[PDB]
């Protein structure tokens, strides 16, 4: 058997890749797909069997580049591998931004800052910060102010004009190609707590 | 009501970056964004290797598990060197929390550059900072009208910077003209001279110092590096 020709891959939905090829001349019993993450050795590769000239790679990482090749087998054993084909998976909404850190500037001013989500699952393009008054049981008493940060590299926010000795709830969430992820939360009273960050 | 991150954090970030690069180039390394180029841990490790001359392990990986491992190496090195790193976790640096990252670098600067200050008639109850201020005051003593009360407003007009360099090498500075020049002119002159004649890296831009309230940590880092360039 020769090598399967015309290796062809494309992202298909969540965490999976559709991979097909042109069968080699003859009557192959099946194929063996070898796939791995671009940058990893063909030693961390996974091996899939198929009886048909296509395969679904599942359980993959979001927004991740994958390399793959395929070989055919039959009566006379395994044949050569196809040429390499590279393909990137679709994106997923990000995880929570990192825990929130507060630099108290005054009884009415604070510098909120957060880390990038541990799993971006894509290219992060914005952050949204909500903050608002909460009562004694720590639930908002009114509409939360919403702030769009259109520069994802800016993970710091100077919020001034807050009320003295008043508890405020703060949330940060990230957005990427797939949309918005879950929120990271913290309740902070400025009066309660110099230039060293606080972290609930 | 929200506003733009404080200008002082912009300047502190630039100061800390120029400082980190000053050392990293010794190892043929260079960071571009302080809030990104330290997340994988490799640069922190290299920075520490250069600063202490020690040799540190490296978990060579590609994923997050390995980032965290590498950063932990850096943090552990500091903690074993009795450097208190409070409220700072490895994932905080690996995931790039900007304030905490700033803090880590400040800590590093304190421990390696600012803490080894030595002034005549000092006390071990004096902080590294208090010793640096004492030093500055001793250097500009006698210079008419010159006075060093803090590491912020006191440096705004550039005159202390010039006087300090003058005390060390009178031939480099024309104090007469310093008394007649603008804050910017003086600042620039000082930074320029210190760089070309004392090999003191230009951590600060004049426009970033000529302000009502300069970034204290940035001033401190620079003043400390003047001290380093002097016996």
């Amino acid at each position: 058997l020769g090598a399967p020709q015309n290796p062809n891959a494309k992202a298909a939905g969540s965490r999976k890749i559709h991979f097909n090829w042109l069968p080699p001349s003859g009557k192959p019993m099946g194929y063996r797909v070898k796939y791995w993450i671009q940058g990893d050795s063909e030693s961390e590769a996974h091996l899939l069997d198929s009886k048909v000239p296509s395969v679904e790679l599942t359980n993959l990482y979001p927004y991740c580049d994958y390399e793959m090749k395929v070989c055919a087998y039959g009566a006379q054993g395994e044949g050569p591998y196809s040429s390499l084909v590279s393909c990137r998976t679709h994106q997923e909404v990000p995880s929570e931004p990192g825990r929130l850190a507060f630099n108290v500037v005054s009884s009415t001013v604070t510098q909120l800052s957060w880390a990038e989500p541990a799993e971006t699952n894509g290219e992060i393009t914005a952050y949204e910060v909500c903050y608002g008054l909460v009562n004694d049981d720590n639930r908002p008493i009114g509409p939360m102010k919403k702030v769009l940060v259109d520069n994802p590299k800016n993970r710091m926010l100077l919020i001034e004009n807050l009320r003295e000795s008043q508890p405020y709830r703060y949330t940060v969430k990230a957005r990427n190609g797939a949309g918005w992820g879950p929120e990271r939360e913290a309740i902070i009273n400025l009066a309660t707590q110099m230039s060293i960050p606080i972290i609930p | 009501v929200i506003r733009i991150a404080d200008e002082r954090d912009r300047v502190q970030k630039k100061t800390f970056t120029k400082w980190v690069n000053k050392h990293l180039i010794k190892a043929q390394r260079h960071i571009s964004d302080l809030y990104e180029d330290l997340r994988d841990g490799h640069n922190l490790i290299s920075l520490l290797e250069v600063l202490s001359g020690d040799s540190l392990p490296r978990e060579k990986g590609r994923m997050r598990f390995h980032k965290l491992q590498n950063v932990q190496i850096a943090l552990d090195y500091l903690r074993h060197r009795q450097v208190k790193l409070v409220n700072i976790r490895n994932d905080d640096i690996a995931d790039g929390n900007p304030k905490l990252t700033l803090g880590l670098i400040w800590t590093i600067i304190l421990h390696f550059q600012i803490s080894d200050i030595q002034v005549s008639g000092q006390s071990e109850d004096m902080t590294a900072k208090e010793k640096l201020l004492l030093w500055s005051q001793r250097m500009v003593e006698g210079y008419q009208g010159l006075r060093c009360d803090n590491f912020t407003s006191s440096w705004r007009d550039g005159r202390l910077f010039n006087a300090i360099i003058h005390r060390h090498k009178p031939l480099l500075i024309d104090m007469n003209k310093v008394y007649r020049q603008t804050n910017l002119e003086n600042l620039d002159q000082a930074f320029s001279v210190a760089e070309r004649d004392l090999g003191v890296t230009r951590l600060l831009d004049p426009e970033d110092v000529d302000v009502p309230q300069p970034d204290e940590k940035s001033i401190i880092t620079y003043v400390s590096s003047l001290y380093d360039a002097m016996p």
